[PDB]
């Protein structure tokens, strides 16, 4: 027993050649109510590690604290927390997965799907997907709620397997990224138009864009649209 | 001084001293000895085991913990079973919980809580054993040395038991070189056979006498004995 | 809630709450058993101190653990009855798990494990109580007997004594019991269970009493004039030469 | 432990001490905006690993431990310290205030001071660090007694420690910077090692500042660390 | 799944099929439904596969810790009662199993135990166990004699579980046969329902609801 | 944290004496003088408020405590062992007797209870008996008036008169010597006082003396009219000037 | 007398020197491994003639595979058999497979440390060590034969062949003499009865002192009074002709 | 409750020896009754006799027991076997059978002769009681845990006069009256005061209903002890 209140909707990403890009509208809905407008549901962890969240938004507070006494936790006792035994994206994950799957065998889960995004202190890109049930997954593209049924198509189209990534420019991705959360702003219902959007470059490392807003949206062949049927005027 | 104050771990003498840890120190000294030492790219145990008879096994002096850590023993042997037990479980619980295999310094840290406790704690003893810990991390080689009293240092090289005293100042003088023995697991075996030398009034090591493990860059921990060590002697 | 050790070893390697719990037994009444052909015998001793008792109704020595097997043992007599209770527990859980009653070697085995546990845990005595285990397994007509002690050791016997002046009686049995004849049948066994007594009780009229275990759970307890009639006949044979 | 002497003692306490006397020294020096930390670590053979047995401790992220006596019972302290720190943020959010981080410490040290079935701890700690209201350095006893210092020495070079400590409140009352007293903590732990010039010793420092860290305990290593060592050899002669 | 046990002249005779269904899918046709818990002592399976398979494994383990503990083969009386102990410990928490405890003691005799998960435990001469176990009943119980051969007796097992086999949608594949003596248990064969259904047919000229 | 006192601090001696006991009831004879008189119609219940500084105010501290509206008690020895046996004594009178029948425990009961919790500090692992003797006094509808004192050991017994404390031995001379079946509260108020004269040493009022009864129902001090079968109190504790007027007529 | 887990200046733990003494006080127990099986023998000890002999049970089957044989307070070891059998059996149930000798001894081992009270790290359920030492006997795959001598200490030693008990000095010295790599399961046999024969007080028969072997192909086996007895002529006329 | 190197048990031996200090309670069985007498430990005039009870008390209406030691360890245990014997009579709709009572009581005193590290309760009991199957019965159970059956016995002080003079003048064929004046007598003998006298004594009997068929505890008053002390002869 549980259920979600204020939440959170889709979470997108995608690896591309140096890196992963990552991003989540500002909303934290009530039911159908577009009720807080300045959520922010990307966790950074460190400067290689993204955390993006969504369901139940009690939970993701719940969740960034536990991210946060993670780094103290590892910063205790550690000359090296700095460089060789900064916390890694998959020790992250591994936590959370832990976390998430026990919760749901206690019959008590935290109600999100979350998505782990970064690089790896060998340069590799991780990305990888864990829900309220513990279930894991990793992908090319990954995507939650709304965004697994419209971002993932579009993202896909750039990167439909393992060999695209090397031919993926950060130029690409992001546009990409940019296009698909237009995308959810026009069909999903409990989107926002103000989104946040991170990047983690092997090159670059971590660049977290705030305040973006979808732009270059086409309405204006609303007015040509005329009753349902039959009606002319 | 010493008369009242050596009945329990939870007295203090009037010099501030305890004896029950001091008393669990002398078991270490009473224990057959074990060498340890490490260059940048691997960490090796040396050790000289005993037999209760000539009729009799030589009994095993190291214990394995993880692919990338184990142990030798000096003192009561079944207390290095139980912090063997507790090492091999925090190495475990750090694989299955944050996929990080544990760092050699934190199995210290670990190692010196266990140990401090019961150096407090009415009813109960101090461990009565000594230990020397190898392994390979993502910072390198590494060696430590635990004392019951919980105080574990980090070194290149050392030496604890019955006339380890001379295998020490074997391993200080010898220094310079043995720490650049790098990509060679055969020459820092034969320094470490070398090093065992020095405290022998014993006699010739012999095949069932020697005891040898080795960890390092692209070598999990690995244990030789009997015929597999013949090739050093 | 107390669990403190006070069954620890000596320099020299002994129990001494174990060794001190020997003592009790000692100085307890005596106690004996003997084994017939198709019988088992138990005797044992009651003080002279104190004679103004009410028989009928003060605890005896020998105690049914089950229809089939009996009890009897020196030492304090507070601590005999939890050894009897909980042996007695033992015996209908057998009966209600396996279908069977209990072998007596089975019964001793744990009355004994009983003892043992008493001498391994903290903050208690071990029992100060010896223990004459007898009577017949199952659809069995070989006679039974052990002897269980405070140390948790158990051994079956012929014949065998416990109690004060115990080494007298044994050393009465050591030369009267002979293995390869038996004592023949019930009344022959009952006599050489009294002329063991009869060297340490020294007028024993109802000081001595006298249980009887055949097979098939038959046990029965003899009386003042049925036990009577056997001291009368030992020292009237027992005169000429 | 529980048990008072004729006289209002604690002789098992009184004992403790000795321990922590015995210990090596170590240091705290609060300046105009945070707290630095310095101790000596006797090297008892070129065996020890350069820099690598750290005896300085981060409590949350704006708090550093240091002490001395028995290590074990320092580690000890700063694991349950750590406890006490993240019970207080996860209930009132905000990180625990120094005076009230000092007090959890104490409160645990003197409760190991009320009962047969325990030892005192054979420690004191130096430690501190900035909050909301400004720096705060401490210093607590085997007995649970602790206070705020303006600077603090423990272990077997405290008493020259102490003597360097109180000239330096004495020609500086109005502040004195985090910079300096980095230098100057290097300073009077190589004038305490005179005592213990038959073994050397390596220098740990930490500190954490307002301005030079942004109120977030941090070791001093690299150029700082030689800068700070460079100035104690100098002024050592 | 139909198994079933009969005491007659000779001792005991243990036949089992071997299917293994989940719903209306066919899982297995080459299942174990015997578990020779010793060499005197044998245990059949109905129900939950897991239950029986693990609970009946189990049961092997405490009768082997009787031998250590009594220096004596455990009666076939005690070795059922614990199974039916253990399953009554678990009563209503959704264990399904019947099963038949059989095999041979020398003060006991040849006997057999019914035990299922509703803590119920008989003894008896015959039982049928199973969805199939009605199909069976028919055939053994028209043709069960006491003093019926050995070579008859292990036929009519075997007669009777093929009969449960055409019959009943959820038995099948093939018998596995089993003669329990003072010695006891001897194991008589598998044999695959594809051949015996048409040899039995030829050779008996039963089963004539069927063509061909 | 833990307790390694598991064991009973009270134990036989080789003579048989339970030494803590005999070390308490030695506390309780060095404690000041108080004492029980029963009449036909009432029971008092008397002490001495030996004051520890002139600079405290001695009316907030009570040696005569209510435990029920017809109970009251009195000590000697160790005060606060008396403060904390006074609150268990108050609260058991509920959780074992009035939450049960809806009244009041019988003054017999009551101290049957003060006993046992007595006793358990004479038994329990790690504990020291209590060191103090009291006196109860009460009324009940079924068995009247009654006094009783209880020991450190927790043995209770029924008196008609008694004292405890410093001059007891001299004191319960004196009321042997006093006592008969007829006296009124009145009389045995007047005895109270005297006997308690010989035991003190400084100035004898209404402040420096404490007294109490155990009389008649007190309508007046129930704090509620309307429900006829509730009369009021029994316990009450007599004034400074109640006192002084009785002291004068002396 | 203060605490039951102190250790002495020298470092060594009181109570469980002492309880090494109370073994020195038991019956003779020898065990010898041969590559045809490991024996195991033990001197029996009647403490009066109306005892008796064959109730005495100083050699224990563990599992089909392993034996063991007892010397010292012989009532401290029936928890620990119970605990042998019962780690014996389940790990055939877990694993479906026979229990390592090694492993089974390690599992004794472990049990014999729960001394105590707690112990500030886990739990101990026992007020004093173990008064008996026990020799395990048994065969699998990886290792072949092998003997053990499990202490009360929680220390194990493997041994080709082993004495413990009142006259384990004596036997011990004679065993270093007599074992040889290719001694014969007859050859061990012999040895065993000879030892035994040489440090008993009393004169050795098939009633006061018991006979066992563990072979891989009949397992583990105690040989009845009758076998021992026709071992005895034939070493009485072995010897006898030396 | 450790073992003394002679095999016995310290603080039950020293809780004996206390015992051998208190009033002396005497038990005596006749053939139509159970005689119950104790004697006060030395008093005042100002104790109230009245509502006095520290040597007998009522267990069930067929039970009653006299006590000699600690009264409140007494009391505790004096509880526990008023429960015990209300539990048996819910569970099996008949009163305790004697022996039932008697056994559990020692058994509690014997537990804490075994475990726990409590000291022994300082108590001997003598048990008073009827049932049908053994009519009329008279126990003895001491710190020890052990219980015996008597015909008459004391316990307290002066036990051995005591048992002395009983073993002397006891004859089965008694009748109540003649078992009252024998327990008076052997008091009046064993005293270590002046003289036996009213306000010194707890009297009880357990006879047949005064006229019935069933089983009355008369629990004497003050008075009628006065009254059946000069009966006997002794004023
Ligand atoms: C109990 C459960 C929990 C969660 C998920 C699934 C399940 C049931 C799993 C199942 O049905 N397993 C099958 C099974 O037991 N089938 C039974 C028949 C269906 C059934 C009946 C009653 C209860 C549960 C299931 C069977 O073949 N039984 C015959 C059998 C076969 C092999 C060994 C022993 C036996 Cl008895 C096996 C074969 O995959
Ligand atoms: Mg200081
Ligand atoms: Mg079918």
């Amino acid at each position: 027993t549980q259920q979600p209140i204020v939440t959170g909707t889709s979470v997108i990403s995608m690896k591309y050649d140096n890196g992963v890009i990552i991003a989540a509208d500002n909303l934290g809905s009530y039911g159908s109510l577009l009720r807080f407008n300045g959520v922010e549901r990307l966790i950074p962890v460190g400067d290689n590690t993204v955390v993006g969240i969504s369901g139940d938004i009690s939970d993701m507070q719940h969740i960034e604290r536990l991210l946060k006494d993670l780094v103290t936790e590892n910063a205790y006792d550690n000359p090296l927390a700095d460089a060789e035994e900064a916390l890694e994206p998959s020790y992250i994950f591994e936590y959370l997965a832990t976390v998430m799957y026990q919760r749901r065998s206690k019959m008590n889960p935290l109600w999100n799907a979350i998505i782990v995004a970064g690089v790896q202190s060998n340069g590799d890109q991780f990305l990888r997907y864990v829900n309220l049930l513990g279930v894991t997954y990793s992908s090319p593209t990954l995507a939650t709620g709304f965004g697994a049924h419209m971002a993932n198509p579009l993202l896909r189209k750039v990167v439909d397997r393992e060999s695209d990534i090397p031919k993926t420019t950060v130029q690409v991705a992001e546009e990409a990224i940019v296009n698909a959360m237009r995308v959810l702003y026009y069909r999903d219902a409990r989107s926002s138009r103000n989104f946040s959007l991170a990047i983690i470059d092997k090159n670059t490392g971590l660049t977290f864009k705030k305040n973006l807003q979808v732009e270059n949206m086409k309405w204006d062949f609303a007015k040509d649209i005329k009753g349902y049927g039959t009606q002319k005027i | 001084f010493r008369n009242n104050y050596d009945g329990d771990t939870v007295t203090f003498s009037p010099t501030g001293r305890l004896f029950q840890v001091e008393y669990a120190l002398e078991a270490i000294k009473q224990g057959s000895v074990t060498v340890g030492l490490r260059s940048n790219t691997h960490a090796v145990l040396v050790a000289l085991k005993r037999n209760a008879d000539e009729l009799s096994s030589y009994q095993k002096k190291i214990i394995k913990c993880d692919e990338h850590m184990g142990l030798s023993l000096a003192g009561l042997a079944p207390d290095a079973r139980v912090l063997s037990n507790y090492l091999r479980q925090q190495c475990n619980y750090s694989s299955l919980v944050f996929n990080r295999k544990l760092a050699v310094e934190r199995a210290g840290h670990l190692l010196c809580d266990k140990a401090q406790k019961n150096t407090q704690s009415y009813g109960g003893r101090p461990y009565g054993v000594g230990l020397l810990i190898i392994g390979y991390d993502k910072s390198g080689a590494h060696l430590l040395e635990f004392q019951p009293s919980g105080n574990v240092t980090e070194l290149y090289g050392t030496a604890i038991g019955a006339r380890s005293q001379g295998a020490k100042t074997y391993l200080e003088r010898t220094l310079d070189t043995f720490i650049k023995i790098d990509g060679n697991p055969d020459e820092l075996i034969k320094a470490g056979v070398e090093a065992i030398s020095q405290s022998l009034r014993d006699e010739s090591l012999t095949v069932d006498n020697l005891s040898i493990a080795i960890v390092g860059k692209d070598t999990p921990f690995t244990i030789y004995d009997g015929e597999a060590v013949a090739k050093y002697i | 809630g107390y669990d403190r050790a006070l069954s620890i070893f000596s320099p020299d390697g002994h129990i001494f709450q174990v060794e001190y719990a020997l003592e009790a037994v000692k100085r307890g009444t005596c106690a004996v058993g003997v084994k017939g052909k198709n019988c088992v015998v138990l005797g044992c001793e009651r003080r002279s101190t104190l004679k103004l008792q009410d028989t009928r109704i003060t605890p005896s020595k020998v105690s049914k653990i089950d229809s089939h097997v009996v009890l009897s043992f020196s030492g304090l007599n507070a601590d005999s009855r939890i050894l009897i209770e909980k042996a007695r527990v033992e015996a209908q859980s057998h009966r209600l798990t396996l279908e069977d009653p209990v072998t007596v070697e089975y019964l001793t085995r744990y009355v004994a494990g009983v003892q043992q546990r008493y001498t391994q845990s903290g903050g208690v005595r071990p029992f100060g109580v010896s223990t004459l285990i007898a009577g017949f397994d199952p659809r069995d007509d070989e006679p039974k007997l052990y002897q269980t002690e405070p140390s948790g050791i158990y051994s079956s016997w012929s014949a065998q004594t416990i109690g004060r002046n115990s080494k007298t009686v044994r050393e009465f049995l050591e030369k009267n019991y002979d293995r390869k004849e038996p004592p023949a049948t019930v009344e022959e066994c009952v006599k050489l269970t009294v002329r063991s007594l009869l060297e340490v009780v020294q007028t024993g009229a109802k000081n001595i009493e006298i249980t009887v275990v055949k097979p098939d759970s038959d046990i029965v307890a003899l009386s003042s004039e049925e036990i009577n009639q056997y001291v009368t006949q030992i020292e009237q044979e027992k005169q000429e030469q | 432990n529980s048990v008072f002497s004729p006289d209002g003692r604690n002789f098992q306490v009184e004992y403790a001490v000795k321990a922590v006397e015995n210990g090596t020294t170590s240091i705290g020096i609060k300046c105009n905006d945070g707290v630095v930390f310095a101790v000596e670590k006797l090297i008892t053979s070129k065996l020890l690993v350069p820099q690598k047995n750290v005896k300085i401790q981060v409590v949350d992220r704006h708090i550093g431990c240091v002490y001395s006596g028995l290590i074990p019972d320092g580690r000890h302290l700063v694991n349950r310290g750590r406890e006490e720190a993240a019970s207080f943020k996860k209930l009132y959010k905000t990180p625990i205030p120094i005076p009230a981080f000092a007090d959890r410490l104490g409160q645990y040290v003197q409760a190991h001071t009320l009962y047969n079935s325990v030892r005192p701890f054979g420690v004191s700690t130096i430690f501190g660090g900035v909050d909301k209201n400004g720096a705060h350095l401490y210093m607590l006893e085997p007995s649970g007694s602790y206070w705020g210092y303006k600077g603090a020495a423990t272990g077997k070079g405290r008493q020259s420690a102490k003597a360097e400590l109180e000239k330096l409140v004495d020609h500086h009352p109005e502040g004195l910077s985090a910079r300096e007293a980095v230098k100057q903590a290097a300073k009077i732990i190589y004038l305490a090692h005179e005592d213990n010039k038959e073994k050397d010793f390596e220098l740990e420092i930490s500190w954490c500042s307002l301005s030079e860290t942004n109120g977030l305990h941090k070791f001093v290593k690299g150029d700082l660390l030689q800068e700070a060592i460079d100035f104690a050899q100098k002024e050592i002669n | 799944t139909t198994t079933l046990a009969f005491r007659f002249q000779g001792g005991i005779i243990v036949a089992v099929d071997s299917r293994a269904t989940a719903g209306n899918w066919v899982a297995s046709q080459t299942v174990k439904k015997v578990i020779e818990i010793n060499p005197f002592l044998l245990g059949t399976m109905a129900g939950g596969a897991a239950d029986c398979q693990f609970w009946e494994t189990w049961l092997g383990s405490q009768c082997r810790l009787h031998e250590l503990r009594e220096k004596e083969r455990i009666s076939v009386a005690a070795a059922s009662k614990i199974l039916s102990n253990l399953v009554y410990q678990y009563k209503g928490a959704g264990l399904s199993m019947g099963t038949m405890i059989c095999g041979y003691t020398r003060k006991e005799g040849p006997t057999i135990y019914y035990v299922d998960s509703d803590g119920t435990r008989l003894k008896g001469d015959i039982f049928c166990v199973g969805s199939g176990q009605t199909f069976a009943y028919g055939v053994l119980d028209s043709n069960y004699k006491w003093d019926l051969s050995v070579e008859d007796a292990l036929y009519l097992g075997k007669r009777s579980i093929l009969a449960a086999a055409h019959r009943d949608a959820y038995s099948g594949g093939s018998v596995n046969l089993y003669h329990v003596t003072e010695d006891g248990w001897i194991y008589h064969g598998n044999h695959d329902v594809g051949e015996l259904f048409w040899k039995v047919k030829e050779e008996e000229g039963s089963f004539n609801n069927v063509i061909g | 944290m833990t307790d390694r006192y598991s064991f009973s601090l009270t134990t036989f001696s080789p003579s048989g004496k339970l030494g803590q006991i005999d070390y308490a009831l030695t506390a309780v004879k060095q404690g000041v003088t108080s004492l029980g008189i029963k009449a036909t119609n009432g029971v008092v219940i008397a002490t001495e408020k030996k004051s520890s500084s002139p600079l405290a105010m001695s009316e907030t501290l009570s040696k005569v405590s209510l435990l029920t509206p017809d109970i009251g008690a009195v000590y000697s020895g160790m005060g606060p062992d008396y403060r904390v046996l006074v609150d268990k004594s108050r609260k058991v009178a509920h959780t074992s007797y009035k939450r049960i029948y809806g009244e009041y425990p019988p003054t017999k009961l009551l101290v049957s209870e003060v006993a046992k919790i007595m006793q358990e500090a004479t038994q329990s692992g790690g504990v020291r008996p209590f060191g103090v003797s009291l006196l109860i006094a009460g009324h009940d509808e079924f068995n009247g008036f009654s006094l009783y004192q209880v020991d450190p050991s927790g043995s209770y017994f029924p008196w008609k008169a008694t004292a405890i404390g410093k001059g007891s031995v001299a004191a319960k001379t004196f009321l042997e010597k006093r006592w008969n079946d007829e006296l009124e509260l009145e009389d045995a108020i007047h005895i109270a006082l005297l006997t308690l004269k010989e035991s003190v040493e400084g100035e004898f009022n209404g402040d420096t003396i404490e007294l109490a009864i155990i009389g008649d129902e007190n309508p007046d001090l129930l704090g509620y009219t309307g429900i006829p079968t509730d009369k009021g109190p029994r316990f009450r504790k007599l004034t400074s000037q109640e006192i002084n007027d009785r002291l004068e007529a002396l | 007398d203060r605490g039951v887990s102190t250790f002495s200046p020298e470092g060594r733990l009181f109570q469980v020197e002492y309880s090494l003494e109370a073994i020195k006080l038991g019956s003779t127990a020898i065990g010898i491994a041969t590559k045809e099986g490991v024996v195991l023998g033990v001197e029996k000890r009647a403490t009066s003639p109306l005892l008796e002999s064959d109730s005495i049970e100083k050699i224990v089957e563990i599992d089909r595979h392993i034996g063991c044989a007892m010397s010292g307070l012989t009532a401290d070891a029936r928890s620990m058999i119970e605990h042998a059998r019962t780690a014996a059996v389940t790990h055939n149930l877990y694993y479906d497979e026979d229990i390592n000798v090694e492993s089974l001894t390690q599992s004794v081992c472990d049990l014999a440390l729960r001394f105590g009270e707690g112990a500030s790290g886990e739990e101990r359920l026992m007020s004093r060590p173990f008064g008996v030492a026990l020799l395990i006997a048994g065969h699998d795959a990886d290792d072949g034969y092998q003997l053990f001598h499990a202490e009360p200490s929680g220390t194990f030693y493997r041994y080709n062949a082993k004495a413990i008990g009142s006259g384990s000095e004596g036997a011990q010295a004679e065993l270093l003499n007599e074992w040889h790599s290719s001694l014969t399961l007859k050859e061990a046999e012999l040895l065993v009865l000879k030892i035994l024969k040489q440090v008993m007080e009393e004169k050795l028969d098939e009633n006061n002192a018991q006979l066992s072997c563990i072979t891989k192909q009949d397992g583990f086996k105690i040989y009845d009074n009758e076998k021992t007895a026709e071992l005895i002529k034939e070493l009485k006329e072995k010897e006898a002709a030396e | 409750t450790i073992f003394s190197p002679e095999g016995r048990l310290y603080q039950v031996e020293y809780a004996l020896e206390s015992i051998s200090h208190a009033g002396t309670a005497i038990g005596i069985m006749a053939s139509d009754g159970i005689v119950l007498a104790a004697e006060r430990k030395v008093t005042s005039t100002l104790l109230e006799q009245d509502t006095s009870t520290e040597k007998l008390y009522k267990l069930n209406d067929k039970i009653a027991v006299a006590v000699a030691g600690l009264t409140a360890d007494a009391e505790i245990l004096i509880n526990t076997a008023r429960i015990h014997a209300q539990n048996y009579l819910k569970t099996y709709n008949e009163d305790i059978p004697v022996e039932i009572l008697v056994r559990r009581l020692s058994d509690i005193k014997q537990g804490y002769t075994q475990h726990g590290g409590l000291r022994p309760f300082g108590v001997s009991f003598i048990y008073a009681g009827y049932d049908d199957r053994y009519g009329y019965q008279l126990y003895t159970s001491n710190p020890s845990g052990n219980y015996t059956g008597w015909k008459a016995i004391s316990v307290g002080a002066n036990t051995s006069a005591a048992q002395t003079l009983l073993q002397m003048d006891y004859k089965d064929d008694m009748k109540v009256d003649d078992a009252i004046e024998l327990a008076l007598k052997t008091l009046s003998k064993t005293t270590d005061s002046s003289a036996l006298t009213y306000d010194r004594l707890e009297f009880a009997t357990i006879r047949k209903g005064a006229n019935d068929g069933e089983v009355y505890q008369k629990i004497f008053k003050p008075q009628e002890i006065k009254d059946i002390l000069v009966k006997t002869g002794i004023t």
